[PDB]
């Protein structure tokens, strides 16, 4: 719950570097826990 | 092995399926014969020689043993020339575990209904034994 | 507990979560194989604690 | 008599045509009085049995006497509402029924002491408090989410912001979110006629923070009247009774830990900030935990955050069918 809020206030925070670095790494961790690259590992 | 467990995991303190051996061998050497119905006395000198692991540890818990056989219904009724193994050793194993009536003190037909209930189809064999 | 308390906050109509935890309750009520083990050691825990409290 | 059918049918008739207008305002109870039994109502039949901590939303005008209402119950029909003014003559017509209601008792004492009744014995005395039967509230509710810590610290604010977040998307073009940044619970309406009216009056209310607070309240009818559901993201309020006195009469969403212990962890999980105010993010839980949960209207008690997301979801479309 605390990880989909941080990504809910980081979305609506840049919408208005260091920053734009961990946008890729939430894309990451969302796509590390999908099915999807569960099957294919 | 699981046909047995409930005697492979005995805790042996509370133990009814081996007490009952002692009383038949106690009551045999005393009886010669069934007969119907046997004396009083022998009953007291029986629960001195019964095992102490069910029925009296030490002076005091005797005092208990009265409890049980005074303050409540008496086979006195009848007969004192009547047998009281079928109202000393139901009471004595009703009485060890799970205890209701003395809590309550009134509701007895409860709980002999819910035997009778249990005891459906025996013939109606213990209906003479409850007593 | 939860659709239990789902009712209570609708107040304002009569509520149908009752019914549906109901029927949802039954069906897989039937799915307690209770083995034999698992009988003897709830005896037994049964017998210990009171044993334990009564001292 | 012709004169009361025709009066009947002339407010049949305008029941019909008032069925699909606009809603007026909506008043707010704290007594369990029925609107049917009651004889002196126009139209038998059609009256609202209501109980107390209850919504009742009037549309049209009637007269001093009584109003068209409505019931925020599904299906509940248009009923008449008993005027403010007439339940004040039906609770004097309640205490009336009595053998004796003002000082001169019954105890074997007939003939002796006549005592007439003084002014003490009407509705006039007894105004230390004197609560209206009538309270004036916002039509739609507004939502307020309270728990499970102290707010203004991130794991309160992260908690709230993803159903915040969950609202504004599902139910968007339909709910406005409003932020309170200032304070909320100084809401007072029988204080005194007007504290602070201006501000050049220099004075101590004046120059203080009750003015904007004050002003922000009829914000919210604003929104209210709108028929557009509301809610508050307001800082300062951690606990339902600093906002159960006033006007708001929200809804208020319990959002908690199942125990301390997660918590603990949780707060941990921030990182070395939070721990400086990990003692007091913990007494503002468990104060909050023993308040009774009648005093709350919902309650998320799970984990997982879309079964959670869920439980506002149904009882807000509940809510919404209610009122339509």
């Amino acid at each position: 719950w605390i990880f989909k809020a941080e990504e809910v206030m980081l979305a609506e925070e840049d919408r208005n570097f260091r920053r734009k670095e961990k946008m890729f790494r939430f894309f990451i961790r969302r796509m590390v826990k999908a099915q999807s690259f569960y099957w294919v590992v | 092995i699981m046909d047995n467990f409930e005697y492979l995991t005995r805790d042996s303190s509370i133990l009814g399926p081996h007490h009952l051996d002692e009383f038949i061998r106690v009551w045999a050497e005393y009886d010669p014969a069934a007969c119907g119905r046997i004396s009083y006395n022998d009953m007291f000198e029986m629960l001195k020689h019964m095992s102490p692991p069910l029925g009296l540890g030490k002076k005091c818990p005797a005092r208990v043993a009265y409890k049980r056989l005074v303050r409540m219904n008496m086979p006195i009724s009848n007969e004192d020339m009547t047998v009281h193994f079928t109202s000393t050793l139901m009471a004595l194993i009703r009485t060890a575990l799970e205890i209701k009536l003395a809590p309550a003190g009134t509701k007895q037909h409860q709980c002999d209904a819910e035997l009778r209930k249990e005891i459906s189809v025996v013939w109606a064999n213990l209906p003479q034994k409850t007593l | 507990k939860l659709a239990l308390q789902k009712a209570k906050e609708v107040a304002e109509v009569s509520p149908m979560s009752a019914a549906n935890i109901s029927i949802a309750a039954r069906q897989q009520n039937s799915a307690k194989a209770r083995s034999v083990w698992e009988q003897r050691a709830s005896q037994l825990r049964l017998q210990n604690l009171r044993a334990s409290c009564e001292a | 008599e012709s004169a009361r059918r025709e009066v009947e049918s002339q407010a049949q008739q305008q029941l019909e045509r008032a069925k699909h207008k606009p809603v007026a305002f909506a008043v707010r109870t704290n007594v369990s009085y029925c609107g049917v039994l009651d004889e002196e109502c126009p139209v038998q039949g059609s009256g609202v049995n209501f109980e107390a901590k209850d919504f009742l939303h009037i549309k049209e005008k009637y007269s001093n006497d009584w109003w068209i209402g409505r019931l925020v119950k599904e299906g509940g029909d248009i009923a008449f509402i008993p005027s403010p003014q007439r339940l004040e003559s039906i609770r004097l017509k309640q205490e009336q029924k009595a053998r004796r209601s003002g000082n001169p008792s019954s105890l074997s004492d007939i003939g002796n002491r006549r005592s007439p009744p003084p002014s003490l014995a009407k509705q006039k005395q007894k105004q230390a408090e004197h609560v209206p039967p009538y309270d004036v509230v916002p039509s739609m509710r507004p939502v307020v989410l309270v728990g499970p810590s102290l707010k203004g610290y991130e794991v309160t604010d992260m908690m709230q912001k993803a159903l915040f977040d969950f609202l504004k998307h599902r139910f968007d073009g339909r709910i406005s979110i409003t932020r309170v940044t200032a304070d909320l619970s100084l809401a007072k309406r029988s204080v005194l006629n007007n504290p602070g009216k201006r501000t050049i009056i220099e004075r101590s209310s004046a120059r203080s923070s009750i003015a904007e607070v004050q002003s922000e309240i009829e914000r919210i009818f604003e929104l209210a009247k709108s028929l557009q559901l509301v809610v508050l993201d307001a800082d300062t309020i951690n606990h339902p009774a600093q906002l159960a006195k006033t006007s708001l009469a929200p809804i208020i969403v319990f959002v908690k830990v199942s125990s301390p212990k997660v918590l603990q962890r949780l707060i941990r999980s921030r990182g070395k900030s939070q721990m400086k105010h990990l003692t007091v993010q913990m007494m503002a839980y468990d104060k909050l935990v023993q308040c009774p949960p009648e005093s709350f209207d919902v309650i998320l008690d799970e984990n997982q955050l879309e079964d959670a997301c869920e439980h506002l979801a149904e009882y807000l479309e509940v809510y919404w069918r209610a009122t339509h």
